């Protein structure tokens, strides 16, 4: 569809400040908006809707319809770490609901005491296979995918201890190879100066 | 309560024939089918008013077909399958015009069933030099070779579901990405602290739902039958 316009992203915002998701509308008939919020393995879910111009407060969303300049937007205050989804702009047209093509919002973990550090890891099974481990580092560090189809290696993801109130990042890499070692695992990817290499 | 939506998921052979089914809010006048892919929002394919099926899309092409005898539940049948209809199928139903999503069924269309493959799972032991330079202790999961790409990892300790100091891959990864059925892989991550790891009586499962074959599908290899089942693997807690 040509009636519903959002860019992809990702967005990437801090923790605690505000997200700012917008949208346009080809058509100055369609008057009744929806913003939809889709998990990454889930299906989409309504948080939103607004059916005249103007603002919208619902707890931390904010969904505002300005038909003059034919868009709408949602501001998420004070962004958590449950709110890393895609969301999905749409537009009533007649009887059916009409989706953009959803925009993907990651909330950047606030890293007190950034510590990176590449380990590497063996198999609890047959200890000749390992596993290379880039963890602790700030959230503004870009892992870079295996342009080596012999290298696998996974984007940032954030865990949290929650009962220690530790969140962390880190991203895996592991190679059809077993003479492969971790200091030349993530050189494919700009890293902190001071990474931690043990031997 | 709540839209529902079977099967979960469906591999089938192209150019077979297939049919998913909604189960919507029983309160909902209106019914609609949606097809959505990765990265792309739901596109519309039709939707039903009882059980008059009021609009169609050009996504709707001739092998689609979709009915809701009883203006109630709906099926959707696609036949002679392609590999372009591989997708996620979204029912929903709703009282006006706020729309409400089922679960989904999930569509692999694969060229044989022979490149169905189950995942191979290993859990790899927190590093020594992460346990004494941070004291704690990050388990890693590694599912591989599985095809299709809908597996469910979760984390086990001690017999039991944890979440939290887990991390996920939110996608799985293809391993051989210039292959149309390339099989794919998954990484999670568990971080406890060093002395929970340490404590030899803890036990660590990571576990891989997979979805697969049906009982009625016809199996030709020797190699077992890669059914939906739980493949995982384990690890104990040691004392330094």
């Amino acid at each position: 569809q040509k009636e519903v316009e959002q860019n992809s992203g990702p967005l990437s915002v801090p923790e605690g400040a505000i997200a700012s998701l917008n949208c346009t509308y080809s058509d100055r008939g369609s008057q009744s908006f929806f913003w939809y919020r889709q998990y990454s393995g889930k299906s989409p879910e309504l948080i939103m809707f607004i059916y005249s111009n103007g603002d919208k407060e619902d707890g931390r969303f904010t969904a505002q319809l300005n038909k003059a300049s034919q868009y709408v937007s949602l501001l998420i205050r004070d962004s958590q770490p449950s709110d890393s989804a895609t969301y999905l702009c749409a537009v009533n047209r007649d009887d059916k609901i009409i989706f953009g093509k959803g925009t993907r919002l990651h909330i950047l973990p606030n890293i007190q005491n950034p510590d990176p550090a590449v380990y590497q890891l063996r198999d609890s099974k047959s200890s000749d296979k390992s596993v290379c481990l880039f963890t602790d580092f700030d959230s503004q560090t870009n892992v870079s995918q295996s342009k080596d189809s012999d290298v696998y290696i996974t984007d940032k993801c954030v865990l949290d201890m929650r009962s220690m109130d530790f969140k962390s990042n880190s991203a895996v890499a592991w190679s059809n190879k077993s003479d492969f070692a971790c200091a030349n695992a993530f050189n494919n990817s700009i890293i902190p100066e001071d990474t931690f290499f043990p031997s | 309560t709540g839209v529902s939506q079977n099967p979960r998921h469906k591999i089938t052979k192209r150019g077979q024939n297939v049919t998913f089914r909604c189960d919507p809010i029983s309160e909902h006048n209106r019914l609609y089918w949606y097809r959505q892919t990765l990265g792309q929002g739901p596109e519309f394919l039709t939707y039903f008013q009882n059980e008059a099926q009021l609009e169609k899309s050009r996504l709707l092409s001739d092998r689609f077909s979709a009915e809701r005898p009883k203006g109630s539940f709906s099926t959707l049948e696609i036949q002679r399958t392609e590999q372009g209809d591989s997708a996620m199928y979204l029912c929903a139903s709703s009282p006006d015009i706020e729309q409400y999503f089922g679960p989904g069924t999930r569509l692999t269309v694969t060229e044989d069933l022979k490149n169905v493959f189950p995942p191979e799972v290993a859990v790899f032991e927190p590093s020594e030099a992460e346990i004494s330079h941070t004291q704690k202790a990050t388990l890693v999961c590694l599912a591989t070779g599985f095809y299709p790409d809908h597996v469910e990892l979760s984390w086990w300790v001690n017999g039991k579901e944890v979440h939290s100091g887990v991390c996920t891959d939110p996608q799985p990864l293809k391993e051989q990405p210039a292959l149309n059925d390339s099989r794919y892989a998954l990484s999670s991550r568990l971080r406890v602290s060093a002395t929970f790891w340490q404590n030899p009586r803890n036990h660590f499962r990571c576990q891989v739902q997979f979805y697969g074959l049906s009982e009625n599908d016809e199996w030709t290899q020797d190699r077992a039958k890669p059914v939906t089942q739980i493949v995982s693997a384990e690890a104990w807690g040691r004392a330094d």
